[PDB]
């Protein structure tokens, strides 16, 4: 089918993958056991295309790049460690050959920077500050197993040389040199923004990773709902990142709930949900970016099927704006996505509450949607006596809820 | 015990709170002396959409004399002299006095209130 029709056409390949199974995957493979060992763009664009691929051999040479100077590609690597610890457990059957170096290049990525308390907080290093307004220990690298280099941000060697020179300069405990290697990498980064934000981009990913598969503590969930909290606009990246390491976290939930404030109809996460959907359903309010609010609704949903959650989505009344999703969004395939991802949620909170679902209507809302798509699809089909996938699973889960 | 609820409340204690499509009354609305595009019927179906399902049903009570919603919808909806349509004519009289109803013809009398505000406190106060 269409899959082969694309396989066929990949198989000008890198212009396609910018455009963007086995022997597809096998070349894959392969060019990672080439780059690692006209070249980063292409393993870059075969990482961003095969975390769409796994979601709807790699392992070890996948571990090897996230040992690189360039943060890009460790971004990627980790986006497709995400991906497929996120929606199937492959990495956590795996074995102990490789499944324990990857968890320790992470362990090492997420381990802690100070948080608030001494100055290392995730919200401060998103802003500016000016680089003069963090600690004056944020450029200096003391690894210990003694080094204590000073200013990392004065030099300006590249930090894979910088770290050669320390591997012939001193003997470097063996098969543990990655943790000096992050954090040179860190040090290196922290003394300007693009690199800050990176390096806390692929910490959160990272944490994720360790979750949904010692780093976690009392201020992170604080230090996270400030990312989301900043004003910036810039930072939807970011944000979204943060919202996903919250949502590993889930699977402390007293603590996210009482922090972002859902037992509230005022409320950081109530107000935020409540934003995004009328800049969805409204054209005058620009949309929020389709990545930060699928980010929302995961974690909405993913809390909802806690017990906890649920009731802190009635008591900030959720259910409002999610039929207002429901009743008044367009018939575009992320607006049709996002239309089944309220349902679900609708679906969740059900479960334990009825009385806002019917007090709003909501099975007239329902059974209205249900017409309009079917109606929409009468088009395509009009005998009475292929579906698109995205109106057959909104179909499918309202059904389900009926 | 019963007694605290109100007249309106005991039918909805005994029938409960009708699913009032709002939608359907307006496609089933006569207007007299308003016309659809009249100002004080936008400001009069805003109110009426805002309302909760309590306030819709008190409403729906206040108007028609019941709860009860008819299986073939509004345009069904019966009056004292035949099948009579729901209807809104503009009180000419003082605009300081409260909207009257007439069940037997569904019949809601409105003063040509000067602002939302004002016609939805009113409208509320008499449901």
């Amino acid at each position: 089918a269409d899959c082969r029709a694309l396989i066929d056409k990949l198989k000008d390949e890198q212009l396609l993958l910018e455009l963007q199974w086995v022997d597809l995957l096998d070349r894959f493979d392969g060019i990672l056991a080439d780059a690692g060992q006209q070249l980063k763009m292409l393993l870059l664009a075969v990482l961003n295309f095969t975390a769409l691929l796994i979601e709807y051999s790699s392992i070890e040479h996948l571990t090897t790049l996230l040992a690189s100077s360039d943060m890009q590609v460790v971004l990627a690597v980790l986006n497709l460690l995400y991906v497929f610890s996120k929606r199937s457990n492959y990495i956590t059957r795996l074995g102990s050959d490789k499944r324990t170096p990857l968890l320790t290049r992470l362990q090492h990525l997420a381990e802690s920077w100070g948080g608030k308390e001494n100055g290392f907080g995730l919200a401060e290093c998103c802003r500016d500050l000016h680089m003069m307004k963090y600690p004056p220990s944020a450029t200096t690298l003391h690894f210990e197993f003694y080094i204590h280099i000073e200013q990392l941000d004065k030099i300006s060697e590249s930090p894979s040389e910088i770290m050669e020179s320390l591997t012939k300069m001193y003997s470097i405990p063996k098969d543990k040199q990655m943790l000096l290697f992050t954090h040179i990498r860190l040090a290196h980064g922290f003394s300007n923004h693009r690199k800050r934000l990176q390096a806390v981009q692929a910490r959160l990913h990272a944490i994720s990773i360790l979750v949904y598969s010692s780093i976690l503590y009392n201020g992170l969930i604080e230090e996270l709902v400030d990312v989301l909290q900043i004003t910036d606009k810039q930072l939807m990246e970011i944000k979204a990142a943060s919202l996903r390491t919250l949502t590993s976290i889930v699977h402390k939930l007293s603590s996210i709930i009482d922090c972002t404030g859902t037992a509230s109809y005022h409320g950081f996460l109530p107000v935020l949900v409540r934003n995004c959907i009328q800049a969805m359903i409204d054209p005058s309010m620009d949309p929020y970016p389709h990545q930060f609010a699928t980010a929302l609704f995961s974690f909405l949903y993913h809390l909802a099927s806690y017990d906890a959650g649920g009731e802190a989505l009635v008591s900030c009344g959720m259910m409002e704006a999610l039929l207002k999703v429901i009743k008044f969004l367009g018939d575009e395939q992320d607006q049709i996505t996002f239309v089944t991802r309220a349902v679900r949620v609708v679906d969740l909170i059900t479960n334990l509450d009825m009385a806002a679902f019917q007090s709003h209507s909501g099975l007239s809302i329902f059974i209205y949607r249900l017409e309009h798509e079917v109606d929409l699809c009468r088009k395509e089909c009009p005998f009475v006596i292929q579906c698109i996938p995205q109106r057959a699973a909104l179909l499918k889960s309202m059904l389900n809820f009926l | 015990l019963i007694s605290i609820f109100t007249e309106q409340e005991l039918e909805l204690l005994i029938s409960g709170l009708p699913t009032i499509d709002i939608d359907d009354l307006k496609s089933n609305t006569e207007y007299h002396k308003y016309q659809s595009n009249s100002i004080q019927i936008q400001w009069f179906w805003r109110a009426l959409r805002s309302f909760d399902q309590a306030d819709r049903a008190k409403f729906l009570q206040f108007v028609t004399g019941t709860s009860k919603v008819p299986l073939q919808g509004f345009a069904a909806l019966e009056g004292m002299n035949g099948i009579q349509k729901f209807q809104i004519h503009r009180d000419d009289r003082s605009t300081d006095r409260l909207p009257s109803a007439h069940t037997c013809f569904n019949q809601l009398d409105l003063p040509a209130y000067e602002s939302f505000e004002k016609l939805r406190h009113m409208l509320l106060l008499a449901i």
